[PDB]
């Protein structure tokens, strides 16, 4: 069983080599087909978004507290999942303001929790993987739930942890496609119309500057750019940035609830075999308090905040009306977000509303321009 | 003495008050110094010495015009601490005059008026003169008005604001100021007498036959208006009417409180000889739309109420006859639900002509405080201009950059739309 | 009392300021010494806004003189009304910009900016309520451009409340006086649109046309052009320095003129411009003043207004007049030239009747129009700039000074954005 | 010699190990491919839903060489989705008001077959997702409905292009583990009697709800040829149009008044997984819309109008053609409807008759 063993082993080697050749050919074919399917679904999903959106306005109302529910609350009429009606209880308010009905992409019930958020993030992260620059806006007044929805709580995390985990599992799955994704974490604060750094305590000078490659691409000089290596690394970075942004939010309402924190995650996917590179970035940006400036103590920067908010409103409505030029350069926040606002870039617009009477004017203000955005 | 005090904000307010107070001190033979070489106590807190200080509070955010009056012939007339001055004008901003300079001087002016009120025994009401396009006259005026309504509430607050002209807007940003100040004043204004520069321009053109009219002449006219208004207090008449009866007689509803003034015998001296100036004819004249002090057509709107103030040599029989005739008129429309509104203010103190003035010496004069539907279109076009500005968000950066939100702009806009809605629904 | 701080950068700016100060002193009856000798106390009443008080009844202009070569300042000091300045104010380098913006904004500016900002602060604190700063310079040269932009960027970042006045002398379209003025202008406007909030664009070609044709002048010396510009500049603030029926100020018209933060470039205009001997033939009344001040023949900028639309117009008047005429004539011109006015700003005219006319004159009008015709000028400059950019003409002189070409790309893109704004609001 | 044996043993071991790991990677990639393809189909049908439901299109056709002496009308084209027609009779121009119609898309006589197939092709992919698709050509006699559906060998109609794209997609998807079977039935409805177009064996033919889906319809006695390649289906269509008995030469009332129903059922199965699809393509060539049988046409119009009205009850079983397309007019499905218009003055009233149907369609949606 030795001489015939040589022939048997030669035949076995021939068969195994044939199987190797077939599996390699079909593996190259299936890699190519997987890439083709991925780009086909990229284009299909982007067409879906453009037909249904490309400027998405989402409205959410937080549930009142057990003591604040006994506090007077307005009647909330949900005509459907897309329209919500707010009616002030006051008779004179009813007579003068009349009916306040508003149209949005989707209306959140106070008991909707964070699930609808996740199922809107899923197409959002999907489009982020398409190589598209997507920006997120957490607009609203203080205490309306903006910090509850963005950062969240240990029992129910906000949008950011869910997005981080979804992105990490997505990139680890796409590693099976030979795609190597480099993700960059950038943190900055916009106060007094001058940029600051969240990762570095030392006081440096920022200036907005278009990137070397393209005029439309923008970066900021002298920022602390961190290469994300593991999810927990990113979580620790976000914790340090949240710790660095320590100031009065509700006790004094000094700078927090009056600042513009921009969280930009620049993702650069590379695939060496086909020498194609995908570039994208997500912008988790929370807005400042939209309240009317009444503190005579530091009213100037509140007026600047109002300027910033009004300029953002002007920019978005210019986006809607197909205006030839859109005033990106009127404000720092718009100017540094111009790549994420124009062209194929897609914006989610998130608004939080307070269910009490003192925010009736502010709730109406928050709702009216967003509904106007929905109209056009 | 049911005395009253007057407030003057903005260049217009101060100029108008200058003309007014010169007319007043002319009425009672008061020298510019402040002594008469009783009646006047309503407006002059005369001290032990012959120094009849007027009960006037002049406020401005820039020192120019106030300093001028502090240099004019009436510097020693006024109490030197009355004249309050800022350092920078509101520059057509409601925002400045309501948030950034207004609260920086409002404590002082409120204190001074509190002192004045405590000085008065029987407080009758307040007079304020301002504009709408004026940054001070809008922002500061609204702030002070709501502040007073907080302080007193019960007293009488009368605005002699100057409505922006329909054809000429000296300030490009007038609609914003007008809408904002109206929204913030509606709920704190007892009754706001409105007047316009274009209309009084036409009047001095075709009636005074003045070819080069200056702001002085318009101010003479407004001074005559206010003198007629206050004659019933400063003087005794067959039927005296105080400011209190005005709210009752004129406004049918809290929001509809924008009468428009009129003054009939406005002829020049040369034409004075060709007319007898009868009661009936001047009564008819005051209803001529060409004689209104606001550029609107009363012919196109029904009247809500009419208050007529007669001064000089007048007889009640004639007044009743003329009113009956006007009731018989057809072009003169009236709403049904108030079929009798003609509260009369006959008085027998003839108006006095300022030396160097343009008016003629007339035996009898009438002032008409009409309230009518014919103002709805003025609001309509003002709101239209505001919508034009706001559609492009023009100039909004100045306002949101100094105290407010464009959401607040929308609040004032929809509030005005509701006002026009209520106004027309009353009209039917 | 709303005092104003005057800065003069570049030799152009220095000469213009010399003319401006002499005409102002003429207005207030100030001798070369500084001893007042006028008669109207109104001169004293607001004398503070431009003059600091001096011991012994003297007055000194609240002025700052900046340059990088001494010669112009030596001429000024030697010239009449030279001693009027407080000698400490003359701040100057020794090198000279050499018509290079890069030098005057990165090296000589770097070394002189503190030596001038100190006296800037010293003057500022010597004021009751600071109103704003007026900067006089030119966009063509080196120091008046680089230094001017540097000073603007400095002043803005620690005086954000105040207002900035820049009477930039915009480069001429045809008679170019500098082979590289495209680069200077493009780099300057990049800073200008960010910090200042009202800019008076002036062109020398337009002023040549004015003096030669309307004035029938044959020897248009720079003295005359500067005299014209100075008259306009004094007329801008006479409402601030004097009483009137509608007292305006820099704050007043600042908000009126600019619908949007970036669109703050204006075309001045001064009405009564009778020639040497034609004053006899012409009656001087409001109609003439208005119709003259609304002629493309009369704009100090070289843009034809008829090619665009007036976003906003201000009309400041001096002298004794009845505002009825001015109201009706503004209405009239608003009606006739409705094609020339933007539709969505009704009644886009601002009136500021003052009282005191310029000496030797009865009525005077200053025009400030924020028309869209400026976009043609900016297109012309952008075309000239990009024409000599990709050939890198004269680029080395800048690049070796410590700047990168992406800075040129930045400025060019920004100015193209300005052009986009203007052409967009044309409709 | 045993050294060669040991070397071959270690080579066999390494080759089997590498083959096993490569196969595991291969299968994982195949699973990823399937998970991507299902989402692709879902996104495609989402696009179809977002684009609309009725998909109103008008296809104006040029006059022929024998129609050059006829009188046309004033075609007022607006943008690309609105069209207006006017009679050149100036006396009746002031008596017609506003004869303007806005649809989803407008096709002018310069549009080729490719322009229509651009809109039609994504519906083939949608049918591959297991959904029923309908293509309708509506108009009066001579409008061009047969040219839209069948066309000419020079410029092929919608059906050949749909078949070609279907086979291209089937052979592209063969790598995705799915196998498809094409079932073709050719049928004609003349006077509420069903006629088989692939057999001359006249029998009795009836419609009954499907045994495995009460909402689905299977027709008894129909021949169901399994299409192997485009040549086979072309031969089937050739035989069907031969069997149609085109009596245009003598008695044109037979051909130009009969509805032609072409049904193409797509079924997709997946071994080693679960996949059930019954998506079918109903390529119906409607009869003439001329006023006078018309039971089927009026019933189709009423059913479409009620479906766009979200009516509680749909009159599906009041005609043969409606009940035939009862599972093909569901809410989840996507419907296409073309209006062919003759640009002639004599056809102006028939043109507006064909166009006011869509005018009610878009005003009801
Ligand atoms: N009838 C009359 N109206 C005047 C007179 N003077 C000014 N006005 C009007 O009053 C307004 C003057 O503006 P102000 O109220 O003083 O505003 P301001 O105090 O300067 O603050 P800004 O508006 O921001 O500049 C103008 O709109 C004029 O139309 C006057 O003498 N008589
Ligand atoms: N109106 C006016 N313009 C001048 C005068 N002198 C120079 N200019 C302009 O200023 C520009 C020269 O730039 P400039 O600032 O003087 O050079 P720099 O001082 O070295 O930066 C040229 O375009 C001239 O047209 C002057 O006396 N009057
Ligand atoms: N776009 C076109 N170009 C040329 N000929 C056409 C066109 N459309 C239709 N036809 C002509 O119309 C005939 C088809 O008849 P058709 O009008 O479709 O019948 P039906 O009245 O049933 O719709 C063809 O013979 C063809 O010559
Ligand atoms: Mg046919």
């Amino acid at each position: 069983a030795l001489s015939t063993e040589v022939v048997h082993l030669r035949q076995r080697t021939e068969e195994l080599l044939r199987c190797n050749e077939q599996q390699a050919a079909e593996l190259e074919t299936c890699k190519e087909q997987l890439f083709q399917s991925n780009m086909e679904r990229k284009e299909l999903h982007n067409t879906v978004m453009d037909l249904r959106g490309n400027i998405r306005v989402f409205c959410r109302i937080r549930p009142p507290l057990e003591s604040e529910e006994n506090r007077m609350c307005c009647t909330w009429t949900y005509h459907d999942e897309s329209t919500v009606e707010l009616q002030s209880i006051d008779a004179q308010a009813k007579s003068k303001m009349g009916q306040q009905i508003f149209s949005f992409d989707q209306v959140f019930h106070p008991l909707s929790s964070q699930s609808d958020i996740f199922e809107m993030v899923s197409p959002l992260i999907q489009s982020a993987l398409d190589g598209y620059n997507i920006c997120i806006f957490a607009y609203g007044q203080t205490g309306s739930g903006k910090t509850y929805t963005m950062d969240g709580v240990p029992e129910s995390v906000g949008v950011i942890p869910r997005t981080v985990d979804l992105l990490f599992d997505s990139i680890r799955g796409y590693r099976n496609l030979g795609w190597e994704y480099e993700i960059k974490a950038t943190f900055l604060e916009i106060k007094n119309e001058v940029l600051y750094d969240l990762l570095s305590n030392e006081q440096k000078d920022m200036e907005i500057r278009m990137a070397k490659n393209n005029k439309n691409d923008i970066y900021v000089s002298n920022i602390t750019e961190e290469t994300v290596l593991d999810p927990n690394h990113l979580r620790h970075l976000m914790h340090t940035a949240k710790m660095n942004r320590a100031t009065a939010s509700t006790a004094g309402n000094e700078r927090s609830s009056r600042s513009h924190a921009v969280t930009k995650l620049e993702l650069i996917g590379r695939h060496a075999e086909k020498q194609e590179i995908s570039v994208g970035s997500i912008n988790l940006v929370d807005l400042a308090g939209s309240e009317s400036p009444k503190t005579s103590t530091r009213m100037t920067e509140t007026k600047n905040i109002n300027r910033s908010l009004s300029e953002l409103t002007n920019v978005i409505l210019a986006l809607l009306q197909k205006q030839d030029h859109i005033p990106y350069r009127n404000s720092k926040l718009t100017h540094l977000l111009m790549p994420s606002l124009g062209g194929n870039s897609k914006t989610l617009m998130f608004i939080n509303v307070s269910p009490f009477q003192d925010c009736f004017q502010e709730s109406v203000k928050s709702l009216r321009f967003a509904a106007s955005v929905n109209s056009c | 003495m049911r005395e009253c005090i007057s407030i003057h904000v903005g260049q217009a307010g101060v100029q108008i008050g200058n003309a007014c107070w010169e007319l007043y001190c002319l009425e009672h033979g008061i020298q510019p110094d402040g002594q008469m070489p009783d009646s006047f106590n309503t407006f002059f807190s005369e001290t032990g010495a012959g120094k009849h200080v007027p009960r006037a509070v002049f406020v401005d955010l820039e020192p120019t015009v106030i300093d001028e009056v502090r240099t004019g012939t009436y510097r020693q007339l006024f109490h030197p601490e009355q004249l309050i001055t800022g350092k920078e004008d509101a520059a057509n901003n409601y925002a400045r005059g309501h948030y950034t300079i207004g609260k920086e001087i409002i404590d002082l002016v409120l204190d001074r008026i509190r002192k004045l009120a405590d000085q008065c025994t029987g407080l009758q009401g307040f007079l304020v003169f301002h504009s709408f396009g004026g940054g001070t006259g809008s922002g500061f005026t609204s702030l002070l008005m709501e502040r007073l309504s907080v302080d007193y509430g019960k007293k009488s607050k009368l605005e002699f604001s100057i409505y922006p002209a329909p054809q000429v807007s000296t300030a490009v940003v007038e609609p914003y100021n007008s809408i904002l100040t109206t929204h913030t004043t509606l709920e704190h204004s007892d009754c706001a007498f409105m007047v316009d520069n274009e209309a009084i321009y036409d009047i001095c053109r075709r009636n005074l036959d003045i070819e080069r009219p200056t702001y002085t002449n318009l101010n003479r006219l407004i001074s005559q208006i206010v003198s007629s208004i206050t004659a019933s207090l400063r003087f005794d008449g067959a039927l005296n009417v105080d400011l209190t009866e005005f709210q009752t007689n004129l406004v049918p509803y809290p929001r509809i409180h924008f009468p428009l003034a009129t003054y009939a015998p406005v002829i020049s001296a040369e034409k004075a000889y060709h007319e007898q100036l009868s009661v009936a004819e001047i009564t008819n004249a005051c209803f001529e739309p060409a004689n209104q002090m606001v550029k609107c057509d009363p012919r196109h709107g029904k009247y809500m109420a009419c208050c007529l103030l007669y001064r000089g040599d007048v007889v009640p029989k004639d007044v009743n006859a003329a009113i009956a005739t006007i009731k018989t008129k057809r072009s003169i429309q009236f709403v049904d639900w108030c079929p009798t509104g003609f509260k009369v203010g006959i008085n027998y103190q003839p108006p006095t002509v300022v030396p160097g003035g343009d008016l003629a010496k007339v035996q009898r004069a009438v002032c008409m405080l009409s309230n009518t539907t014919a103002i709805a279109e003025a609001w309509a076009r003002l709101d239209h201009k505001f919508d034009l500005m706001y559609a492009k968000r023009a100039f909004v950066h100045w306002y949101v950059g100094e105290g407010m939100e464009e959401g607040e702009f929308s609040e004032a806009r929809e509030d005005m739309a509701a006002l026009e809605k209520d106004y027309e629904e009353v009209g039917v | 009392m709303r005092e104003i701080v005057h800065i003069q950068a570049g030799q152009c700016g220095n000469q213009i300021g010399a003319k401006f100060w002499e005409v102002i002193s003429d207005e207030h009856g100030i001798d070369p010494t500084g001893t007042y000798h006028g008669d109207s106390d109104l001169q004293l009443d607001r004398i503070s806004v431009y003059y600091n008080e001096a011991t012994g009844g003297k007055y000194v202009p609240r002025a700052i003189l900046v340059d990088l070569e001494p010669g112009t300042m030596d001429s000024v000091r030697s010239g009449p009304f030279g001693q009027i300045f407080r000698p400490d104010n003359f701040v100057f380098g020794q090198s000279g910009a050499g018509n290079n913006w890069a030098k005057g904004h990165y090296t000589e500016g770097a070394e002189l900016v503190d030596s001038v900002l100190d006296v800037v602060r010293k003057e500022a604190e010597s004021c009751d309520c600071l109103q704003g700063f007026q900067l006089t310079h030119s966009l063509g040269g080196g120091t008046g451009s680089g230094m001017g932009t540097l000073l603007i960027s400095k002043i803005r970042e620690e005086y954000p409340d105040r207002i900035m006045n820049t009477f930039s002398v915009v480069p001429s379209p045809k008679v170019s006086d500098t082979v590289v003025e495209p680069y200077n202008a493009t780099l300057s406007v990049h800073q200008l649109v960010e910090n200042t909030d009202e800019t008076y664009c002036i062109d020398n070609e337009a002023l040549y046309d004015i003096c030669f044709r309307t004035l029938k002048l044959t020897t248009p010396t720079y003295g005359d052009l500067n005299h014209l510009v100075s008259a306009t500049m004094s007329g801008v603030t006479t409402c601030l320095r004097f009483p009137g029926q509608l007292n305006a100020d820099l704050r007043k018209l600042a908000v009126n003129m600019v619908p949007f933060p970036r669109l703050h470039f204006f075309m001045p205009g001064f009405a009564p411009l009778t020639s040497r001997g034609s004053q006899q033939y012409r009656a001087l009344t409001v109609p003439e003043l208005t119709q003259q001040v609304f002629d493309a023949k009369n704009m100090m900028a070289a843009c034809d207004p008829r090619h665009g639309r007036y976003l906003t117009v201000a009309a400041v008047f001096r002298g004794r007049m009845s505002m009825k005429e001015v109201d009706e004539q503004m209405l009239n011109v608003q009606n006739k030239n409705s094609s020339y006015f933007v539709e969505w700003i009704p009644n886009n005219v601002k009136t500021a009747v003052c009282d005191i006319p310029p000496r030797g004159l009865k009525m005077a009008v200053t025009f400030i129009g924020n028309s869209t015709a400026i976009q043609e000028l900016f297109k012309r400059i952008s075309e000239q700039f990009t024409a000599m950019f990709r050939r890198k003409a004269f680029l080395h002189w800048y690049t070796g000074e410590g700047m990168d070409e992406m800075e040129f790309t930045e400025a060019e893109s920004n100015m193209n954005d300005l052009v986009s704004e203007y052409q967009q609001y044309q409709d």
